[PDB]
């Protein structure tokens, strides 16, 4: 709606007519905006009077690398895949190409166009 | 056009990831390891010099880019969240690098506050944001931010992590493993920051106001003899392998009271929406206060929300609040993701908006040209 | 009673107190209440709860200020008893409250609920012979000497504009706006988080006070100084550490004269001085273009006059006369004025006395106002 | 098939002619953002109007375009008649001609340029401007009698005989609704409750509305303000905050009967009512005596009627009798008027056409007016 009225007000500019009525000027989605809770839920007492495992709760690191549903308890916390890694290709800004590297980097040793400072 | 990236420089913690996601696909501390540097140097610090910042963001961005996300930097737009009154030379230099070095499309300086608002659907809220420097507030009523009606404390992550290290140095008790056995205090001179961040998380917790209202009174002291609750157990820490620490139960839940202790101002975290909501519009009170929201990662914590919210209607009561904000209705938002990554949802909802994103961004083309970037004080 | 009446300027920034005989007010000094900023339970910490004044400065960053008067209103009230019992202390003046006769100056269009119990405390708590409430506009036109003129008196609390022609003041013409050298503070202290130095504490508010009252110009054109590169000049702080303002300094007063920038809804300093003249009858308009009296600390800012004949020529009509005659004592006109007033024997009709207060009712101070 | 369209100062009456009572009635009002140079968040209206700006008003400031019955900016007034014709009713300005109101002695410029925007902009098949008084008499089915059509803008007195009017004998007074909602201000402000912004002076007009009401004996009713707290009602402003505004409930529509209060050297309603009359021929003065009829909203004031025919009585003869017209519906008096003219046959022939405005020009309408 925004992107037509920005549209319709820049073509008006453009054409520098004063807004010239030529013709006629002029399904809806709702989303229900999110109910506030009146007390949201306390600590429970189980947290006083009881003995705090570390090996139970998770530590931060393990924490953050599932952000989705960062959870507290270990339980809770599980395996997430494993990160794919990136094969570099460098360009410069006077050149064009320099350097690059095989479609089979996977168990390879070998650069397609080998330049480096200590081979010239 | 493709999915625009979503970067969210923090003190403490960067959130990184694509638009039109559930949540952050990388979420990491926001440091780097230079040769010869034993601890790593952080990447956000205010007030140094330009090249120096340059640098160190240029580092930074280069692993987001390549470690963390997998995409070339030119190809895609930027999203850059940021929070309300970051520093000038700071917001100039993130730009400078991300327009110059890595050569992106355009980056949209969002205000971190109006995105947190976006994830619920509400068109107007009060919206909290205790992180790691400071707990900042601003009123965002129906898209417009009320700069009028700002507020602003150091009584985040930083200001706790100093308190709990004065607190463990005093009641010391660590078995070094070499006789030490018996009490040995401060064996070493300082703690190193990401024990103490990860003690905080594990050990500590928020208390209710009931028994928090006991601990202020207990350890001032005010002419009673030992009114304190009853400490939860003491829990044994490791340092360094050899070197168990016992944390005493006292710390655990006197720690975080400095965020809510008045200290005669009258100046605590939950102090700062009521400050700010009575200095806001008439007309825009009772909207506001029905729509409160409460991000970062300090309000994580277990027990903050619960704490905050009882600390509000206490704090209403009193004789200052009591004539505006008495017969008030605060009701608390839950957001879709979890608080430390409300910020970083709202940026990747504005990106999967490809036709105003492009519009509302500021264009490499025009930066090239003019070398401005557009912020909320004069042009 | 014929000993020397006592002046008193309520100034919601600084209080002005002083004899009637004395040409300038010896003492002057901030008005806030200073108590220590730790909730103090043990010995060997600072003892009363109470710091007013050159006390207060001593020991500033130890203290926690709290202003007693926001907006030319009295917001607490035993706070403000306090201030006006240490204006009757060891440290300044030196008497007996009970002798001497008071003159107030409240802000004009103030509360009548703010006269009403300011007399109530000045007749009951301290056992005054006579009380007379005046306005700050008036006074200053005393102090300069001239009968005519508008009275544009930028204040810490309130910025107020009263045209007097001939000793009349029309009371319709009056314009009150609340963006006033205390907003400007405020304001300086964010745009000093966005140069990237955080004043969160009350007693670090005082030294943005003093960052602006030392380094803060008017530029005559706002966007020229912005595009063109700021020398970022160096302040020092009472710990010792430098910092650099650079375009804050500037685009911080700017605020007075364009209060829509941050989002606060008010004409401005130039418009409500425009406004007021033009709200008065048109035989007149002419003369009080011409005579402009500048009153109240908000108008020391370095090239202030500059800008304000600038922005006030362009609203005003072409080929007018314009003259802003600013005295060299803005700050200490207001007191200046009373004391003047104060001194003439027509004075003693005006006061109000503590048997007329007792017989007459509570009316009494609202009726001899004018 | 035929559009009556009233452009009040203070609110838009619009509907469709023949029907009983106006099918849209919302504030005339545009609402633009204090807007800082934040980027603002989604679903964001560059410029609001009425019931819209009325949700809004928090952020918006609030600029009425008709001042004092005078179209002051004409690009708000085309944006608020773009939302009267397209939004509000849901009808297409090119198929139904168009009734549109002016008060009487307003400035010839604004018939002229209120015309031009119609037959250019809207594309309107014709347009006809009509006088608010003239329509307000068919209301109550009476041709004979004089009104006083109080509005928000104006207040005006149009003595109309055995449907014939009398031009001369016609008196405007600039005093009005919003005039009276601007002197409730400071009152308040006299007793605490201080509204200074745009979106708070709409707040003042719903306590106006609401509480305030016309004093017979205006000296009597402050003597029982003062002894006894009776008078005193409370109000909930929009925050939970609730205000009692005492004394000043009456005092703010006594400004009506005595400009004097708001300083502006005028006759008030009651006497300007009675002049009207005395300027008119001897021998019709009977009937405007006994068909005194009172419009517009500022004449929903509860005991203005009872107030006005006692203030007549006093200045008419005695012998004469005194008969003031209150209809329940007083606010859509105007527009009640207009859809009775527009439907009637007789009408057909007095609109002005498209034919008629291209050949003539704009200056047409200053002859075919009344
Ligand atoms: N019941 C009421 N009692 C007192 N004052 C009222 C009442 N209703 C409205 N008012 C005031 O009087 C005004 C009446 O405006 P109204 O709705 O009659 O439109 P208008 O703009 O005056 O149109 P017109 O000039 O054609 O009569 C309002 O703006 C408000 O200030
Ligand atoms: N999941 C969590 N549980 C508890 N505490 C957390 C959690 N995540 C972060 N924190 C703490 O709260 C702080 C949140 O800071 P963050 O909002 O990420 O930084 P910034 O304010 O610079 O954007 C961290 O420094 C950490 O001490
Ligand atoms: N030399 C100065 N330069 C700039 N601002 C000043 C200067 N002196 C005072 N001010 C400002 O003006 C205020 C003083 O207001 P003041 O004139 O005392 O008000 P009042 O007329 O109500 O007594 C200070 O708090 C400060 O904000
Ligand atoms: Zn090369």
């Amino acid at each position: 709606k925004e992107k037509v009225e920005r549209d319709r007000k820049k073509l008006a500019r453009r054409r520098n007519y004063m807004p010239l009525a030529f013709s006629q000027h002029t399904k809806e989605i709702k989303i229900e905006p999110a109910q506030a809770v009146d007390e949201v839920e306390p600590l429970p007492e189980d947290y006083y009077t009881r003995p705090v495992n570390l090996t139970e709760v998770t530590t931060l690191q393990q924490r953050l690398l599932q952000p989705d549903f960062q959870p507290i308890c270990a339980s809770q916390l599980y395996p997430r895949h494993k990160h794919l890694l990136i094969k570099r290709s460098l360009r410069c800004r006077q050149c064009e190409h320099n350097l690059s590297k095989p479609e089979f980097n996977p168990t390879s040793i070998k650069f397609k166009i080998q330049l480096v400072a200590v081979n010239y | 056009e493709k999915t625009a990236v979503v970067i969210d420089l923090g003190e403490a913690f960067t959130k990184c990831g694509f638009a039109g996601e559930t949540g952050p696909r990388c979420i990491i501390p926001s440091v780097i390891k230079k040769a010869g540097m034993p601890k790593p140097i952080k990447v956000v610090q205010y007030n140094i010099n330009t090249e120096e910042l340059y640098s160190y963001l240029k580092e930074f961005i280069h692993i987001l880019y390549f470690r963390h996300l997998l995409v070339n930097p030119r190809d895609r737009r930027v999203v850059v969240i940021e929070s309300v009154l970051c520093p000038s030379h700071f917001r100039e230099t993130l730009t400078r690098v991300l327009f110059k070095y890595f050569e992106v499309p355009s980056v949209l300086l969002a205000p971190s506050h109006l995105m947190a608002l976006l994830t619920l659907g509400i068109n107007s809220a009060m919206v909290l944001d205790c992180g790691y420097r400071e707990s900042l507030v601003l009123p965002i009523y129906e898209g417009i931010p009320v700069l009028n009606c700002w507020g602003a404390l150091p009584l985040g992550g930083k200001a706790l992590h100093k308190e709990l290290e004065t607190q463990l140095l005093e009641q010391c008790t660590v078995d070094t493993g070499a006789a030490k056995e018996q009490s040995l205090p401060s064996v070493m001179g300082s703690i190193p920051e990401g024990v103490l961040e990860d003690i905080k998380v594990r050990t500590c917790f928020v208390s209710d106001l009931t028994r928090g209202l006991k601990i202020q009174a207990a350890k001032f002291n005010i002419d009673g003899n030992t009114e304190r609750p009853s400490p939860p157990p003491n829990v044994d820490y490791p340092l360094d392998g050899e070197k168990i620490l016992h944390v005493l139960g006292s710390i655990r839940d006197s720690v975080v009271e400095i965020l809510f202790e008045q200290d005669n101002e009258e100046k605590s975290v939950a102090t700062l929406i009521l400050d700010s909501l009575m200095q806001c519009p008439i007309d825009t009170r009772k909207q506001l206060a029905e729509n409160l929201v409460i991000i970062g990662g300090t309000s994580m914590l277990p027990g903050f929300l619960h704490r905050l919210l009882a600390e509000i209607r206490y704090l209403v009561e009193k004789p200052k609040y009591k004539k505006t904000l008495g017969t008030k209705t605060f009701r608390i938002h839950t957001p879709p993701a979890k608080a430390n990554c409300v910020a970083w949802l709202g940026g990747a909802i504005f990106g999967a908006l490809q036709d105003i994103l492009g519009s509302r961004s500021v264009s490499k083309e025009y930066y090239n040209q003019t070398g401005r970037i557009p912020d909320w004080c004069s042009l | 009673i014929a000993n020397q009446p006592v002046v008193i300027d309520n100034g919601s920034g600084v209080i002005k107190a002083g004899f009637a005989g004395d040409q300038i007010p010896k003492y002057c000094f901030p008005n806030y209440v200073g108590r220590p900023k730790h909730v103090r339970v043990m010995a060997g910490a600072l003892e009363g709860d109470i710091f007013i004044g050159p006390k207060a400065e001593e020991h500033r960053g130890l203290l926690s200020i709290r202003y007693p008067m926001e907006h030319g209103i009295v917001k607490d009230w035993n706070d403000m008893e306090r201030i006006w019992q240490y204006v009757y202390s060891k440290d300044q003046l030196q008497t007996f409250s009970e002798e001497h006769p008071v003159l107030l100056t409240e802000a004009p269009l103030n509360p009548r609920k703010n006269r009403e119990r300011a007399a109530e405390v000045f007749f009951e708590t301290f056992n005054v012979p006579a009380l007379f409430i005046s306005m700050q506009a008036v006074l200053s036109l005393y102090a300069t000497g001239r009968t005519t003129g508008v009275v544009l008196d930028s204040g810490d609390g309130v910025t107020h504009a009263v045209p007097i022609y001939e000793g009349f003041a029309m009371p319709h013409s009056i314009m009150r706006i609340d963006i006033a050298g205390r907003d400007v503070s405020r304001f300086l202290r964010l745009y000093l988080r966005k140069e990237g130095y955080d004043f969160h504490s009350s007693s670090e508010f005082e030294i943005v006070k003093a960052i602006k009252e030392r380094a803060c110009y008017l530029s005559i054109n706002p966007q020229k100084d912005e595009t063109l590169e700021t020398e970022k000049a160096q302040y020092y702080l009472p710990d010792g550490s430098t910092i650099e303002i650079g375009p804050s300094r500037f685009r911080a007063p700017e605020l007075l004269f364009r209060p829509d920038l941050i989002g606060e809804e008010s004409e401005g300093i130039h418009e409500v001085l425009v406004f007021a003249i033009q709200k008065s009858d048109m035989d007149l308009r002419r003369t009080l273009f011409s005579n402009i009296v500048l009153s109240g600390g908000s108008t020391l800012f370095k090239g202030f006059g500059d800008r304000l004949l600038s922005e006030v020529k362009k609203l005003a009509p072409k080929d007018v006369k314009i003259r802003i005659s600013a005295p060299q004592e803005r700050l200490y006109s207001t007191w200046i004025g009373g004391s003047i007033l104060a001194s003439l024997d027509t004075f003693k009709k005006m006061w109000v006395s503590k048997k007329e207060y007792e017989e007459d009712g509570a009316r009494s101070i609202h009726r001899k106002t004018f | 098939a035929a559009l009556v369209v009233d452009n009040g100062s203070g609110m838009c009456k619009a509907g469709f002619a023949g029907d009983d009572a106006p099918r849209a009635v919302f504030p005339s009002i545009v609402g633009r953002p204090r807007h800082q140079g934040v980027m603002v968040g989604m679903g964001q209206k560059d410029s609001y109007v009425g019931d819209e700006a009325q949700s809004k008003r928090g952020i918006l400031t609030l600029k009425y375009p008709i001042e004092h019955g005078i179209v002051t900016n004409w690009d708000d007034m085309e944006k608020i008649w773009h939302h009267t014709f397209y939004n509000e009713l849901r009808v297409a300005p090119e198929e139904h001609p168009v009734l549109l109101t002016e008060a009487p002695l307003n400035p010839k410029a604004n018939r002229e340029k209120m015309t031009q925007i119609m037959f250019e902009t809207f594309n309107t098949p014709a347009m006809y401007v009509a006088i608010q008084a003239v329509l307000s008499l068919y209301a109550s089915g009476r041709t004979t009698g004089i009104v006083m059509d109080s509005g928000d803008g104006v207040t005006h007195t149009v003595p109309i005989y055995e449907g014939y009017a009398l031009p001369h004998a016609i008196l405007r007074l600039d005093l009005a609704g919003r005039d009276l909602t601007d002197y409730l201000m400071k009152i308040l402000t006299e007793r605490g409750y201080s509204f200074t912004t745009t979106a708070e002076r709409e707040i003042v007009r719903d306590i106006k509305e609401k509480l305030c009401y016309v004093a017979l004996d205006f000296e009597q009713e402050m003597a029982t303000a003062a002894s006894s707290s009776s008078l005193e009602k409370s109000y909930e402003l929009p925050d939970g905050q609730v205000i009692t505004i005492g004394n000043e409930r009456f005092r703010c529509p006594e400004a009506l009967f005595q400009p004097s209060f708001l300083g502006m050297e005028s006759c008030g309603i009651h006497e300007t009512t009675f002049n009207s009359i005395m300027k008119c021929d001897v021998d019709i003065r009977k009937d405007l005596y006994a068909n005194t009829v009172l419009s517009g909203g500022t004449t929903m004031y509860p005991g203005i009627a009872d107030r006005m025919q006692k203030e007549i009585t006093a200045l008419a003869p005695s012998t004469m009798k005194i008969k003031i017209i209150a209809p329940p519906e007083r606010k859509y008096s105007v527009w009640i008027g207009g859809s009775i003219l527009a439907s009637l046959s007789t009408f057909q022939q007095m609109w002005i056409s498209k034919q008629e405005y291209d050949e003539s020009g704009p200056s047409i309408v200053h002859r075919k007016c009344f």
